[PDB]
RNA sequence: GGUGAAAUGCGCAGAUACCGGGAGGAACGCCGAUGGCGAAGGCAGCCACCUGGUCCACCCGUGACGCUGAGGCGCGAAAGCGUGGGGAGCAAACCGGAUUAGAUACCCGGGUAGUCCACGCCCUAAACGAUGCGCGCUAGGUCUCUGGGUCUCCUGGGGGCCGAAGCUAACGCGUUAAGCGCGCCGCCUGGGGAGUACGGCCGCAAGGCUGAAACUCAAAGGAAUUGACGGGGGCCCGCACAAGCGGUGGA
């Protein structure tokens, strides 16, 4: 069912602007650099349209990643 | 020649061919090997008994240099693309570390007509 | 663009009393600064053909306030039509 | 490498795979959604700047100023031309290999135009909701984007699906009307000939716009029904095939 837990409810409040807050930005990727389906992190019209245009700015500076490899887990 | 503790292994799985090329830690080709070379001539070679048999004849000539560990890394979806990550277990080798990474655009080249 | 001040401007020095926010002459003149911070924007950016869009829509919509002017009062139409200095 | 299978092709001047560096062009993965915006063609990597449209709120302002528009003016994907740049990848024409009875194709390996930028042309389209443009009226239900409020819900603007009334040839439409009325526009008037000819008009050109007739046929059409049929699918059965025994075809 993909049930296991959006990460709405995993954090306290937060930014969605503040793109250099890459604790909480780092549950917002994948195990690639893809940001998340919006069934897996459960935000709004408006929030993953923002959520959107914030790590692909937390990524030009660097700090969030453009893609990864494959962890076989 | 030389000897070499642990080196990386490096798959590459297409559809009228499975290659793989096992390395040391930097990514210097110790030993390659894929189906073709193994016997095979033509569609006979990107078969999943191909695959498993590049990832001997190539495992082989790598313990033949002494080799201990390996880490896999693969590329592409094709023929028997995991059936030679098995051969390796299968050889001999501590596979260490399993990963993917398939070049992948970020849609910049228009593929051929063949999409 | 614009801002309040600059438009407050145009406003007031325009009015025909005071908090008259818009009679016709306000809004006659209200494009005429807006088509003309236009004309420029657009006198560099020839390629931006969809702005020359809204323009139109202005220059348009200025032309009427004109004629209406010039129908219910020929007069503060002679003035409004010197005191922006239009035509040509 | 490539395919149904294969060869042209590239590699023992060292290819592929493999690590590090470098240049150059073209587009923008995940977010990307039945989602947004725009008048339309059309538009998504990220930043700023110059701007257009638009909705919500308070109802403060002038006070019918409003609608539509023949012709004129401007915008208009793609290919196409013109001068000059650019050319990674794709790729008409073209060069080969394969398939086939033959293959000027489907499949494969290269290849100029061209797609890319500019600046001027070209000004067509299944340019499509195939529904020109405003306003007023007529059950609602859910969904979805976006505004405002005393946010259990109320109320604006959008995009979708199902349905009242009613329309309709039927399909289907269905408060996003193809429902009920008002204004204005352009358009149709049987199929072929024909988007041709004649003439004017536009462009450098390729061509476009406007646009007939003579003659010939009783049709050309539209939805919809029962079947038949498919190298369309879904579900059953027969010694239909397979699993087994024995023969014919030969004498
Ligand atoms: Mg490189
Ligand atoms: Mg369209
Ligand atoms: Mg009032
Ligand atoms: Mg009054
Ligand atoms: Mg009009
Ligand atoms: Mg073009
Ligand atoms: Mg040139
Ligand atoms: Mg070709
Ligand atoms: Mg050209
Ligand atoms: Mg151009
Ligand atoms: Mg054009
Ligand atoms: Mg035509
Ligand atoms: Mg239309
Ligand atoms: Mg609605
Ligand atoms: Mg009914
Ligand atoms: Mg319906
Ligand atoms: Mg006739
Ligand atoms: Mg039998």
């Amino acid at each position: 069912p993909s049930r296991k837990a959006k990460v709405k409810a995993t954090l306290g409040e937060f930014d969605l602007r503040d793109y250099r807050n890459v604790e909480v930005l780092k549950r917002f990727l994948s195990e690639t650099g893809k940001i998340l389906p919006r069934r897996r992190t459960g935000l709004s019209a408006k929030e993953q349209r923002i959520l959107a245009k914030t790590i692909k700015r937390a990524r030009i500076l660097g700090l969030l990643p453009f893609t990864e490899k494959l962890v076989r887990k | 020649k030389r000897q070499v503790a642990s080196g990386r292994a490096y798959i590459h799985a297409s559809y009228n061919n499975t290659i793989v090329t096992i390395t040391d830690p930097d990514g210097n080709p110790i030993t390659w090997s894929s189906g073709g070379v193994i016997g095979y001539k033509g569609s006979r070679k990107g078969t999943p008994y191909a695959a498993q048999l590049a990832a001997l004849d190539a495992a082989k000539k790598a313990m033949a240099y002494g080799m201990q560990s390996v880490d896999v890394i693969v590329r592409g979806t094709g023929a028997g693309r995991e059936q030679a990550i098995r051969a390796l277990q299968a050889s001999g080798l501590q596979v260490k570390s399993i990963v993917d990474d398939t070049p992948v655009p970020h849609n910049g080249c228009r593929p051929k007509k063949k999409f | 663009p614009i801002t309040k001040e600059e438009k407050q401007k145009v406003i007031q020095e325009f009015a025909r009393f005071p908090g008259d926010t818009g009679s016709t002459e306000v809004q006659v003149a209200l494009l005429t600064l807006r088509i003309n911070r236009l004309s420029e924007h657009l006198k560099v950016h020839k390629k931006d053909h969809h702005s020359h869009r809204g323009l139109l829509m202005m220059v348009g919509q200025r032309r009427r306030l004109l004629r209406y002017l010039q129908r219910e009062d020929p007069e503060r139409y002679r003035a409004l039509i010197e005191k922006l200095g239009i035509r040509g």
